[PDB]
RNA sequence: AUUUAGUUGGGCACUCUAGCGAGACUGCCGGUGACAAACCGGAGGAAGGUGGGGAUGACGUCAAAUCAUCAUGCCCCUUAUGACCUGGGCUACACACGUGCUACAAUGGGAAGUACAACGAGUCGCUAGACCGCGAGGUCAUGCAAAUCUCUUAAAGCUUCUCUCAGUUCGGAUUGCAGGCUGCAACUCGCCUGCAUGAAGCCGGAAUCGCUAGUAAUCGCGGAUCAGCACGCCGCGGUGAA
């Protein structure tokens, strides 16, 4: 039971408080970042196609 | 540790008293770093020494490395791991360092209900042969050359 | 007019010292010896370079320093007297660099680790 | 003296080298340029884990660096106008204008 | 909450406004967990519905401050 | 009992006698003690009895009661007995948010 | 000079930011050492023998774990296991164990004043000033796309009396009341203030673990997922042992 909660979530809200977003290529629900609108290990991931603008890796 | 020896990081001196091994006493009871209250009242505690049968600190410092001085020391050197040791000849290091601990961990000990005359009477102990400190070092005396019996195959 | 300029790097506090001719005092963000500090004001912490150099001295700090507590922005101090002294005088230099008194602490926050809690402390070990 | 604009990126090499260039275009035409201003280049932080079930110790960080560029323009012309409102190249590059 | 505004559903509350100065009925089934009571509710008998089996309570006068889900709750402990 | 309402302290000074008793906190004495305004000095209470009389008035005036354990007697004794699952709760011990008793019985029960 | 302010006269002077550079690389010297590596000591130097720290984990070792990121062959259904709604719950407590926090006290408190940063976040998001509150806060209304402005002048110290040794000016557990704010709403199932009982705790037994220095031990600031919801997390700074 997956592709109800994709088409679920594009709906306007019955209200307010339910404005909660996830991943566009993937459906987590947790760790999703919101200046991001992409999950937790896909923008790792993605970070190493070499595709994401900006980001690099850390160290200092 | 493992691959040879390390230094020892020695202290410097008071700007007020100038005396190294104060530094010391002071660096023992010390939690946190908190200067302020510990080490202002080893200062009260010795002007009250000073106030009472005293009158120098520093020479009064001095008695208390008299009377509680370690002239031996013993550490456990197992061969085949029974209890093996000896009465080893002290480093004044390490003299100072079983000294202070025994001033400062018997501070602990005594636990006064003024947070200085825990210490005041402390030091009036240390620095005038009585307290269980000075008594630490009539233990010491004890237990050098009573643990003998198996320290002459050496 | 006469005044100084020497600056001084401990413990993230940059330390611009106005020294002027006078007899020994300081205006830290223009306050007092004991407007500003505490008792860990320390004569051998402080006044160390005036015992190899302009003995006893001394002369008038101004000064402007924050960051770290009484005892850091302190060590700022050592510092001030350090480029003071390598301002004023070239022969007394060699006695300064034999006494030391001039190698800054390299030393800040070290970097705290992720997987640990803290730079060094590592999580308690429950193993059984 | 009423122009001023802003160059804000990324990286810094091609930040001030496009800055160079209309500074370049700037004081061609007239003159008196102000500094090409460093800023001060604020940071982020992110922190992701490594695995996907278990193993929440195997972090792996990512940040962002971000340079940024002041331009002033001391007694200016309309030529040094006319230069900065049809010309925005690089176009890779973002600024922000004012006067 | 109560006396910035009482929470009431309205629906509701026109269930139980058409039966204002009526009879005390016996059952209305609802699903009563979020509207809270002022006290021109007193005299019904509305079945409260707990998420899996309704028990109806009866109401008296001195339910000012609170719910109806309060006292069928979703424990079956035993 | 003994010289100002109820659970009073012998030679010990003012706010000690407002502050061991069963319904008055510190704050309140505070503020009790700001209306008439005197000093303790130092500890002992050996003043005089106008005074003490007069601050027995004034908690006479307050809500200090020897039935106060009778007054939440009668609101437990609504609160248990409409139904009701916060009158269940409360002699358990736990608020309106849930307090999760995996380990919270060593407050009443002493579960060991 | 003016100042309540560094207003604008003043330029980047010191500082600061970021651009190119120089820089600590056995770079030089004395001795040990076969003249060999290397070692012990100097000189210069801020940094001496890879300055402190990060990124970067070979072959493989362990059927370690991931079909609950996604792809995915094989066996199963497709008037149901697919899909839509209302209430619930994953937060319950007869017990055991791992982790985090607070005191168990005369090194702790209360009244007073007085201090010292860095990393950031920020235009339906942070609140200038003033008003009214024991208070959660509310009210008039300003700024702020950022080196301007909002969180945002950090805490332990410093100097007085104090509880002057008690379940106590140590401490705050559960409970009645005044409330405050988010939401469509805070019994299930958010957080906080204040008023009122003042719980237990009166330094922990085997067995443990963190760690060789601005580090242990300790005190504050911000950020994430987020309308609300940190003793957790991720950093940053402050004091600083053996
Ligand atoms: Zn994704």
């Amino acid at each position: 039971a997956k592709k109800s909660m994709i088409a679920k979530n594009k709906r306007p809200a019955k209200h307010s408080t339910q404005a909660y977003t996830r991943c566009e290529r993937c459906g987590r629900p947790h760790s999703v970042y919101r200046k991001f609108h992409l999950c937790r290990i896909c923008f790792r991931e993605l970070a190493y196609k070499g595709q994401i603008p900006g980001v690099k890796k850390a160290s200092w | 540790p493992r691959k040879g020896p390390v230094a020892k990081r020695d202290v410097l001196p008071d700007p007020i008293y100038n005396s190294k091994l104060v530094t010391r006493l002071i660096n023992r009871v010390m939690v946190d770093g908190k200067r302020g209250i510990a080490a202002n009242i080893i200062y009260n505690s010795f002007d009250i020494i000073k106030e009472s049968t005293g009158n120098d600190p520093l020479e009064v410092f001095e008695q208390a490395m008299k009377n509680v001085m370690p002239v031996l020391e013993v550490k456990a050197r197992r061969v085949g791991g029974s209890n093996y040791q000896v009465p080893v000849e002290v480093r004044p290091e390490r003299r100072t360092t079983l000294g202070l601990r025994w001033v400062v961990n018997y501070a602990r000990l005594r636990g006064e209900h003024t947070m200085e005359e825990r210490l005041a009477k402390e030091i009036m102990d240390a620095a005038n042969n009585t307290g269980a400190s000075v008594k630490k070092r009539e233990d010491t005396h004890k237990m050098a050359d009573a643990n003998r019996a198996f320290a002459h195959y050496r | 007019q006469v005044q100084y300029s020497g600056t001084g790097r401990r413990k993230n506090a940059v330390a611009r010292v106005r020294l002027v001719p006078g007899t020994g005092k300081i205006t830290v963000n223009k306050k007092d010896v004991e407007e500003y500090i505490p008792h860990a004001d320390l004569r051998e912490v402080i006044n160390q370079p005036f015992g190899v150099t302009e003995t006893k001295g001394a002369y008038d700090v101004i000064v402007n320093v924050n960051g770290g507590g009484y005892a850091g922005q302190s060590g700022a101090i050592r510092h001030g007297i350090a480029r003071a002294l390598l301002q004023v005088d070239p022969d007394f230099r060699s006695a300064l660099k034999r006494a030391g008194l001039l190698t800054r602490d390299a030393r800040m926050v070290e970097r705290k680790k992720p997987g640990l809690k803290k730079a060094r402390k590592a999580s308690q070990f429950s193993k059984r | 003296q009423k122009i001023r604009i802003r160059l804000k990126a990324y990286e810094h090499r091609i930040l001030d080298q496009s800055a160079d260039k209309i500074v370049e275009t700037a004081k061609r035409t007239g003159a008196d340029v102000s500094g090409p201003i460093p800023l001060p280049t604020e940071r982020s932080l992110y922190t992701v884990i490594r695995a996907t079930h278990k193993y929440k110790d195997s972090r792996e960080q990512f940040e962002m660096r971000t340079h940024k560029r002041l331009i002033d323009i001391v007694n200016p012309t309309p030529k040094t106008v006319d230069a900065l409102m049809k010309l925005d190249l690089p176009s890779g590059v973002n600024i922000e204008i004012k006067l | 909450s109560l006396k910035k505004g009482p929470f009431v559903d309205d629906h509701l509350m026109k269930k139980v406004e058409a039966q204002q100065g009526a009879e005390k009925k016996k059952v209305i089934k609802t699903w009563s967990r979020r509207s809270t009571i002022f006290p021109s509710f007193v005299g019904f008998t509305i079945a409260v519905y707990d998420g899996r089996k309704h028990v109806p309570v009866y109401i008296q006068e001195d339910m000012v401050g609170h719910k109806l889900g309060e006292f069928a709750p979703t424990r079956t402990y035993r | 009992a003994r010289i100002a309402g109820v659970d009073i302290p012998r030679d010990k000074r003012v706010v000690v006698s407002l502050t061991y008793i069963y319904g008055i906190g510190n704050t309140t004495a505070k503020k009790v003690l700001a209306n008439v305004g005197v000093s303790e000095d130092v500890r002992v209470r050996d003043l005089t009895n106008e005074q003490t009389d007069a601050i027995r008035a004034e908690i006479d005036k307050l809500k200090v009661e020897g039935d106060l354990r009778r007054e939440v007697n009668l609101n437990i004794k609504r609160l248990m007995e409409i139904g009701s699952y916060r009158g269940i709760r409360h002699r358990r011990g736990l608020p309106t948010r849930g307090q999760n008793t995996k380990n919270n019985a060593r407050t009443r029960k002493g579960p060991t």
